[PDB]
RNA sequence: AAAGGGAAGCGCUUGUGACCAGACUUGCGCCCGGCGGAUCAUCCGGUGUUCUCACCGGUGCACUCCGCCGGGCUCAGGCCAG
RNA sequence: CGGGACCGAGGACCGCGCUCUGCAAGGAUGCUGGCGUAAUGGUCACCAGCGACCCGUCUUGAAACACGGACCAAGGAGUCAAGGUUUUGCGCGAGUGUUUGGGUGUAAAACCCGCACGCGUAAUGAAAGUGAACGUAGGUGAGAGCUUCGGCGCAUCAUCGAC
């Protein structure tokens, strides 16, 4: 069904942090590390450089971790896990984990449809 | 900018006890709302005397105790945030009503045989919630080898 | 008095026997010295291993 | 004595076998759980007086715990199931979580539930089908 | 633990004389003061004489089965009579023990 | 269930402990009449009405 | 598929092309009309409980309850805007 | 008295008030249109405007010099033991420590047992040796808390005494 009624959800930044020289440098995989070189011009926060993450960057606590339809997802494996979801159809919605089978997630979606739960992956293994 | 010469300090005191006793959490949570909902700061001492550390809480002896029972506190209520123990050097237990965290065996059958009273920080909450005529008692802080070497 | 504790027989009823409850069922109920006595007690049986 | 209920939410708060703790929140499977929620105020198994309601063939199925038969399960169980109309099931349970000082603060949380499982129970309807979109997916 | 160690935390950022062959068991001389010497009594028995049921008995106590060797003077003592059986005393704590009422005798 | 008893006499230097709480029920001590008979009256509410 | 007049690579922000995830599809409450049934109210007995609240069995005889279908009305519903 | 820009945090009522049938008074509502899908939004590639030295490492005050780096995968560097010291939690408490050993066992587990012993309970002296109450375990000034409102005074500090 459809979601509690919410704030805006607004995201201050959609953009990753990358790691520094990730770009040229193929060992280098592109999660965040903070530089710890005394001389890095992105430690040192010279303009035009890649940003630093912080605790500024923090969001709404009224919208943290909601998709966009206002829901937050919760991870089921199976319909005794997905009928906990019976109180907060409009504000959680059930993600099938990755390795349930196809025969348990028609179960799971039955059960989800007849409590009004949101699947997320209601599609998956169709 | 803001010129701040001075700093905000954060608290140097403990606000919560370090120790994972749930029934010391039970009776911290009793002296929360005893020193939230009364005027009187014994309750408010009895909660920090809570909060505080084993060597922070010296044990009391009954020797200590019947010294300062003396000189008009013999019907005072005997209060003590630490262990009370037993003193062999005192050979008559005077008749006493003492409330403590925990008590030694022999502490506890001294006290009984005597005549007087054992209780706990609960029972002391019930019987005497603003803490009147009562006697707060400390043991020796600076009685340790440590400090001593300090 | 203390209280007491239904006995029971092979077919699941009650046989009308009761028992007294042992003062070691009243103890204090303590999970942080449980888990510390049980923390150190169950390396008690461990083989050592070395290259 | 030594143990009361206070004790064992103390016991009982950082883990238990019905605690599904996950990032988006904390949830509970007991069964006298209303909205199935991890605090002091829903812990059924922990409270001395609790409620609970499950699903029927048709209808609701309320249990509440006895005071009297703490120390003995198979018979610490008050059951009544509601198999009538919705407003009679709701006014039983409502009375029965009010009426008697009976954990009135669950009143809402019990009407709730057993309103969602009636709900649960009505038949689905046919979902609008999916229509394609774009120019990759349509063709 | 490993885990709780700090370096966890720190990864990605690194007179007078001599004495030839001494025994010890010839300067062996445990000492108790008198206001421990009633401890030594027996519990049961020590409550009656302290309470005093006992008019016409006197106890006798061998500091030599306890284990100590004097009897030191710290302290003082109820009124009444002791008989103390030691291999060493000290002055102030037989005058005590006099005061009491009693009689310090010495052993081997 | 009737040799426990024994049991627990049985192990020397060990007795049953005392808790350093008489009364476990919270609910009853804080509720309870001796306690309530000398609170103040209540300085406020669960929730605080914003002022400005 | 794309770029390239003696480096590329990266940050902010548009644009173009390619490709996508959501959201939505209607819900709830009234007023009529048409069906299908009587787990409507009261009373009696039994049972259980929180000891005044419930369930079960007889009683409804259809202006009372519960479902379904046709119409009408109100409210709430998605995206961008004036 | 006009003209323009950006913003709408909160979520039953309470309050301060006013021009008082109500209000511009403790935070945006009302009306209307188009569309209901890639239209908004998002990801990738590329162009454009502006911005932007190659990383460690070393040196001193700092740069420069110097040294290492063709690329990728897997390893790869403050660990363990003994003995101290301070702090945290726990048990017992003038005591404390079962596990050298014995009993027992569902058998390297768990449970039980106690003599000795270790540390603490007394210090000082090279040693022979001696060995801690004048006093409600003292006086004075502070000192939380309590009080019958006269005072009693924890811990701790300064100071004068006593052993």
């Amino acid at each position: 069904v459809a979601a509690k009624k919410h704030v805006p959800i607004v995201k201050k930044r959609t953009k990753r942090f990358m790691r520094h020289q990730s770009d040229r440098f193929k060992c280098l995989d592109s999660a965040w590390r903070k530089p710890k070189g005394i001389d890095n011009r992105v430690r040192r926060r010279f303009k035009g450089n890649l940003a630093m993450p912080s605790i500024g960057y923090g969001s709404n606590k009224k919208t943290k971790h909601m998709m966009p339809s206002g829901h937050k997802a919760f991870l089921v494996h199976n319909v005794k896990d997905v009928e906990l979801l019976l109180m907060h159809n409009r504000t959680y919605a059930a993600e099938i984990a990755h390795n349930v089978s196809s025969r348990k997630r028609i179960d799971i979606i039955t059960r989800a449809k007849q409590l009004g739960v949101k699947v997320t992956n209601a599609k998956a293994k169709v | 900018g803001i010129d701040l010469r001075w700093k905000h300090v954060r608290s140097s005191h403990r606000k919560a006890p370090k120790s994972d006793n749930v029934y010391l959490k039970l009776l911290v949570k009793l002296y929360r709302f005893l020193a939230r909902r009364t005027e009187a700061p014994f309750n408010k001492v009895v909660l920090r005397r809570l909060f505080m550390s084993r060597i922070n809480r010296p044990p009391v002896s009954l020797s200590r105790i019947a010294r300062n029972l003396k000189n008009g506190n013999e019907k005072k209520t005997v209060v003590v945030v630490a262990t009370v123990t037993d003193d062999n050097r005192l050979l008559q237990v005077p008749k006493m009503e003492v409330a403590a965290l925990r008590f030694t065996a022999k502490a506890r059958a001294r006290i009984e045989a005597a005549g007087g009273r054992t209780l706990t920080l609960d029972q002391l909450a019930l019987e005497k919630p603003t803490g009147a005529n009562t006697l707060l008692l400390r043991g020796p802080k600076n009685a340790r080898e440590a400090v001593k070497h300090f | 008095s203390r209280p007491t504790v239904t006995v029971f027989g092979a077919d699941g009823k009650p046989t009308g026997a009761t028992e007294v409850l042992p003062k070691v069922f009243s103890a204090p109920i303590r999970p942080d010295i449980v888990k510390h006595v049980h923390t150190g007690m169950a390396k008690n049986k461990r083989q050592p291993y070395a290259v | 004595s030594n143990v009361s209920a206070d004790l064992i939410w103390e016991v009982s708060r950082n883990y238990n076998s019905f605690l599904v703790k996950q990032r988006t929140g904390t949830f509970s499977r007991d069964a006298l759980n209303l909205t199935n929620q991890h605090s002091r105020k829903h812990a059924g198994f922990v409270n001395d007086k609790a409620l609970g309601i499950v699903p029927a063939e048709k209808g609701v199925k309320v249990i509440a715990k006895k005071v009297k038969a703490a120390n003995k399960p198979a018979s610490s169980l008050y059951t009544v199931t509601y198999k009538s109309t919705a407003r009679k099931a709701y006014k039983a349970i409502a009375s029965q979580a009010a009426k008697h000082g009976y954990r009135a603060d669950l009143r809402q949380a019990a009407v709730a539930r057993a309103s969602a499982i009636l709900r649960s129970q009505r038949p689905v309807k046919p979902e609008p089908p999916k229509k394609l979109r774009g120019a990759a997916a349509r063709r | 633990p490993t885990r709780f160690s700090k370096t966890r935390k720190h990864r990605g950022h690194v007179v007078g004389m001599r004495h030839f062959h001494l025994l010890r068991n010839h300067y062996w001389r445990p000492s108790i003061n008198i206001d421990k010497l009633w401890s030594l009594v027996p519990s049961d028995v020590r409550e009656q004489y302290l309470s005093g049921q006992k008019k016409d008995t006197a106890p006798v106590i061998d500091l030599l089965s306890h284990g100590y060797a004097k009897l030191l003077g710290k302290g003082r003592l109820p009124e009444i009579p002791v008989v103390v059986r030691a291999r060493y005393v000290s002055a102030e704590a037989e005058r005590k023990v006099k005061e009491a009422g009693g009689v310090v005798e010495l052993v081997a | 269930i009737k040799q426990l008893d024994a049991v627990y006499e049985s192990k020397k230097g060990f007795f049953l402990p005392a808790n350093i709480v008489s009364q476990a029920d919270l609910s009853r001590l804080i509720n309870s009449t001796e306690i309530q008979s000398v609170l103040r009256a209540p300085k406020g509410e669960a929730r605080t009405k914003r002022a400005c």
